[PDB]
């Protein structure tokens, strides 16, 4: 199809993407990798899209067409709209080719933690130093979107 | 106009090693979703990706090379496909060849030199759609000291001194890899008053190379703004992140040029 | 090489770790220790050769080297092989409409499958997968090298 193409996952080191956890609006989100959340269905999936400001860019879910919003120290999701400036981010370009997620409104960008006792990584929002460590981590992979993909060979 | 097309462009950094599965994992995506670019200029392309097929098409009046092929991004029976318009330029290793893939076929193909195009340095290598012109450019590594004269021959050749009353009123977009600062490209430009007044650099205040440099970029005219009002133009630079799905198989970020939402 | 552009200086190929997108765990190579994340490391280089046109379906022809030795990831793996054994170290790369790949053996035309953690298979895949969609167990995602990353500053 022509609709898959325009989304992605936000990959964790440790293969966990950010999600929507709880439907609802204004809950915070986490991350869970594919094989531990595969009943979540397209909630895992967003779209990157221009933000209100030139470079920054906007995150809509797929499925509920929510928009992620930095919210406290953590993300949480609500209405979409362009003049939110806590819905604005930085897609920071890394060594490696990683990114770092920035928060326009609160400089600040998305950690988790890579290594957990559970099967997700809880998301939380601090000083942007490009760490990599088992328990805060800063980097993600712009990949795949989780879904059924057709071979265009 | 200009701002009606999305604009991208990306140094593939191509080689013999490693350039088809560039072409398949970067540009692919580039080219695709609904922000997917309407033009995407490519340096050191190396060799087009090996399904593409050359038209019969002789857009090529000169001596520098400039060859158009079709690529098609989706299935026989579903088709999905762009035009390739391909300068291949390295006769000696073939990878620093420059090109530039159109969802639409080119009214016309431009190559424009500067003073050292046919000595060392690489020319303009473009494409015009209706009345806009869209030119790749790889100017010299080494602080790409060609830019200068190469955004001054496009000028003289479509604006200042054209040889058709048209071409005064053609739109045109200089895009790629500058080797440069856009503030130090800036500053030279401002040497020539006409040249600068007529443009406006559009760059990301991101780096775009591995080195944390800007280096890749675009300096456009726009026909309808006037002279010392180019700043109005309502396009904005920034990188492509927004369209990749895999790592970045180059030292050089892609950078989209698109309309002011 | 003997580029008509010598200010243009060769680039090196491009370091990917490759993840399966339904269990995201990389595909190790035995150079490193398990723990060294060097381990999930990979450089992309393609595949010059012509022995395996009839089953390329229309992929890329690649081979997933280590970084700084000449061997390369081999399918039945306990490690990696000589990359001058093209039989074993030779993959194809299939485009997906998600940005995902599909990864087939380039001698037997098989697609690389990953159905749960440490679970790694070729299995037939038909003659053709062009217009046919698959699930993550399929699928395949060429991402940055896992490990440290500095942001890169203007």
């Amino acid at each position: 199809p022509s609709e898959p193409s325009n989304f992605m996952t936000l990959m964790g080191q440790n293969g966990a993407l950010l999600t929507v956890w709880a439907l609802a609006k204004r809950n915070w989100l986490w991350a869970y990798p594919n094989i531990y959340s595969q009943d979540f269905g397209n909630i895992r999936n967003w779209k990157i899209e221009p933000g209100k400001h030139r470079e920054y860019f906007r995150f809509v879910n797929q499925s509920l067409g929510t928009c992620i919003e930095a919210y406290g120290n953590g993300l949480i999701h609500d209405t979409c709209s362009l003049d939110k400036l806590a819905q604005e981010f930085e897609l920071l370009p890394t060594d490696s080719g990683a990114v770092v997620i920035k928060s326009v409104s609160q400089g600040r960008c998305v950690t988790y933690n890579p290594v957990s006792p559970t099967y997700y990584s809880t998301v939380t929002l601090s000083t942007c130093d490009g760490a990599t460590e088992p328990l805060r981590d800063q980097t993600w992979y712009l990949a795949p979107p989780v879904l059924e993909a057709t071979a265009v060979n | 106009n200009l701002s009606d097309f999305k604009v991208a462009t990306w140094n593939l950094q191509g080689s013999s090693a490693v350039n088809e599965s560039k072409w398949n994992i970067n540009v692919r995506q580039l080219l695709s979703g609904e922000q997917g670019a309407d033009i995407l200029m490519v340096q050191e392309a190396g060799s087009l990706p090996s399904s593409a097929v050359r038209t019969s098409r002789v857009i090529q009046h000169g001596g520098t090379p400039i060859e158009e092929y079709t690529w098609n991004l989706g299935t026989r029976s579903r088709p999905n496909m762009v035009y390739i318009y391909y300068s291949r330029l390295d006769v000696g290793a073939n990878r620093v060849n420059l090109a530039i893939v159109s969802r639409r076929q080119a009214d016309e193909a431009f190559i424009v030199h500067s003073d050292s195009s046919v000595l060392q340095s690489r020319p303009a290598v473009g494409i015009r759609i209706g009345t806009d012109v869209f030119f790749t450019v790889h100017a010299l590594a080494t602080g790409g000291s060609d830019a200068v004269s190469l955004i001054r021959n496009i000028f003289t050749t479509f604006t200042s001194s054209p040889s058709s009353p048209e071409r005064r009123g053609y739109s045109w977009m200089v895009v790629g890899d500058f080797n440069r600062a856009p503030v130090n490209l800036e500053a030279a430009l401002r040497q020539e008053p006409a040249v600068s007044e007529n443009t406006i650099i559009i760059a990301p205040t991101e780096p775009t190379h591995r080195s944390g440099n800007i280096l890749d970029y675009a300096i456009l005219h726009d026909a309808h703004l006037p002279r010392r009002e180019q700043a109005r133009e309502r396009i904005g630079a920034s990188l492509m992140l927004n369209q990749l799905r895999s790592q970045i198989t180059s030292d050089h970020f892609p950078v989209s040029f698109v309309h002011d939402r | 090489d003997p580029t008509t552009y010598p200010d243009v200086e060769l680039s090196p190929p491009p370091r990917i770790s490759l993840r399966s997108l339904l269990t995201a765990q990389p595909i190790k190579n035995d150079h490193y220790d398990s723990h060294n994340y060097l381990s999930t490391h990979w450089e992309l280089i393609d595949y010059k050769g012509k022995e395996y046109e009839k089953l390329r379906d229309g992929g890329t022809l690649v081979q997933f080297k280590v970084v700084g030795a000449a061997k390369c990831f081999a399918f039945p793996g306990e490690g990696t092989t000589d990359c001058k054994d093209i039989d074993h170290t030779v993959f194809n790369l299939i485009p997906t409409n998600t940005g995902a790949f599909l990864i087939k053996d380039a001698l037997l035309g098989f697609c690389m499958t990953s159905h749960d953690f440490d679970d790694l298979r070729l299995e037939p895949c038909g003659i053709s997968v062009s217009g046919r969609t698959f699930s993550l167990a399929y699928q395949w995602g060429i991402l940055p090298p896992f490990g440290p990353s500095k942001i890169l500053r203007p």
